């Protein structure tokens, strides 16, 4: 059914949103966002920060942050 | 220090910025605005009080507290803002009118920022508008919060902190979780692991009784430093309220100097006289008789006109 | 709620403070910990 | 200006929590069921379904108040005081009455 997040029903009955459906959090009981979503963890030409976001590494030294995690300030390289 | 949930980041999502501001004040009667956020400022990680450099909560997986100088921080709207000074978790800047005010560590790529859709307006003391105060001017009576960041305001308090479960603190090897503390941490776990459980670990740490980790939490025993009453955190069991802070930059009782249009040429006539007016920016023109009745009359005058 | 008088008190430092603001506060709608809630414009403000 | 304080949110994971009354200025407190909240580490309660969680909200005068508040005050019965200022003769005086 429309819900509160507008989005799927997991197997327990609560509605969930999926916008959360790929975030890596188990927002349910059961079914609870396990289903696939394309995260291609791409190779170290770009690096990744923790969030899992492809960017390319040669702007971890750039002085704007590449990613919501802010990684690419990382004081060990920068 | 602490972490907070803003309404809007650098990132147009609402995220869980380091520095939130819990809350604003404008009745200054400059344009300077009081600002609460959830970083504290001209402090050391250890607490002391070296006004050079500010602190905050560490946003990542192992929660502690770091520095940084005070000169990373940005206060804008519609531009950027001169700051006045800071002090804990407030500062005081002199900004433009806009329907925002924001934040914002300008740390290159560790750029965060918070912002509340908060208006403020170039408001101004006495009875002419101005741009800017002039000097040909009468001073009058104002209020603007004391630059001096000793002065208080008055305070708003603090609880010790309550849990902060992190999600990198539990592994789920072997189909049971597994408490995994950060080095030297004496972690707090609490878990419905089958039934409630609770206990305190300083090291890796293995559970019984559930197999995912939707029913345990883990944290630590951070209560050693307050944190401010805002939302963003969850109260300790015990919220009874740890001691007070002083608000800094008190609204202090001062002068302004305010316009004095050029004088109203008055023309005389038969029980009634006409005004000549001229001014540039809105005046408040207001009359009375001196009558049994005041025939009170106010009324914003600009431009040229009688 | 929302008139002069909004929030009322003998002295400007009691805690012995009475107020009306029609303040409602609603389901934690988001997954992100919050406390929403609304309430009728400061009825001093809106009186100034 | 009131300035709305909302306390930080109590939560009992599992159990009940009591709607309790307080003194504190329009305190309102209600208690909301399924709140399962996250905080920046993630998932913040014991249980995956019966978390009660109790939201607050009160008042108090704001900061500026000090300066910014007003008085309301009732009048009455209002005596008209005067500075009279007295000449008569080669003699001058100054007087104040009410
Ligand atoms: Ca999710
Ligand atoms: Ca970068």
């Amino acid at each position: 059914a429309k819900c509160e997040p507008s989005q799927f029903q997991c197997t327990n009955g609560r509605c969930i949103t999926l916008l959360w459906k790929c975030d890596g959090d188990e927002d349910c009981v059961d079914g609870s966002d396990e289903k696939n979503c394309v995260k291609k963890t791409c190779a170290e030409s770009d690096f990744v920060c923790n969030n899992g976001q492809c960017v390319p590494s040669r702007w971890k030294c750039d002085g704007d942050p590449d990613c919501e995690d802010g990684s690419d300030e990382s004081p060990e390289q920068c | 220090p602490y972490l907070g949930f803003c309404p809007y980041c650098r990132h147009s999502a609402p995220c869980f910025s380091p520095i939130k501001i819990e809350n604003v004040w404008d009745e200054s009667d400059d344009g300077s605005i009081r600002i609460q956020v959830s970083a504290q400022f001209g402090y050391d990680q250890a607490g002391t009080a070296d006004v050079t450099k500010f602190r905050y909560m560490s946003y990542d997986h192992d929660h502690d507290i770091k520095e940084d100088s005070v000169k990373k921080i940005a206060i804008s709207t519609s531009g950027p803002c001169r700051r006045l000074g800071h002090k804990g978790y407030f500062l005081l800047a002199q900004c433009p009118p806009g329907d925002s005010v924001t934040v914002s560590i300008t740390s290159g790529a560790s750029e965060n920022s918070c912002t509340v859709e908060k208006k403020i307006r170039r408001k101004f003391v006495g009875r002419e508008e101005y741009l800017f105060p002039p000097v040909h001017g009468k001073l009058v009576k104002c209020h603007v919060y004391d630059h001096l960041k000793e002065t208080s305001a008055g305070y708003i308090t603090m609880h010790r902190p309550g849990p902060h479960a992190y999600k990198s603190y539990l592994e789920e090897a072997s189909g049971e979780v597994y408490i995994k503390p950060p080095s030297g941490k004496n972690v707090t776990y609490e878990c419905k692991c089958g039934d409630y459980s609770t206990g305190i670990v300083s090291t890796r740490t293995k559970m019984n009784g559930c197999t995912k980790a939707k029913q345990c939490i883990a944290y630590k025993s951070d209560q050693t430093k307050w944190v401010y009453n805002s939302p963003d955190l969850i109260r300790h069991t015990d919220h009874s309220v740890q001691g007070k802070l002083h608000i800094p930059f008190r609204l202090t009782p001062t002068f302004c100097p305010v316009p004095l249009a050029h004088t109203p040429t008055v023309t005389k006539w038969f029980k009634g006289i006409t005004l000549h007016l001229t001014a540039t920016r809105p005046t408040l023109l207001t009359t009375r008789k001196l009558g049994l009745r005041a025939d009170a009359t106010a009324e914003w005058i600009t431009g040229t006109t009688s | 709620p929302g008139a002069f008088g909004d929030i009322q008190a003998s002295s400007l430092d009691a805690t012995d403070i009475v107020a009306r603001t029609d303040i409602r506060l609603l389901k934690p709608s988001v997954k992100n910990i919050h406390v929403p809630y609304t309430q009728a414009v400061s009825g001093y403000e809106m009186w100034k | 200006k009131f300035h709305t304080v909302i306390p930080s949110p109590q939560v009992k994971c599992c159990g009940s929590l009591e709607c309790k009354a307080s003194s504190k200025a329009d305190y309102t407190c209600r208690v909301f069921g399924g709140v399962y909240p996250f905080m920046w580490g993630g998932a913040q309660c014991f249980c995956d379904s019966e978390n009660t969680q109790l939201s607050e909200a009160y008042v108090e005068f704001a900061p500026d108040c000090t300066i910014d508040h007003a008085v309301a005050l009732k009048v009455h019965t209002a005596a008209l005081k005067v500075g009279l200022r007295i000449v008569y003769g080669n003699t001058t005086a100054h007087l104040d009455t009410f």
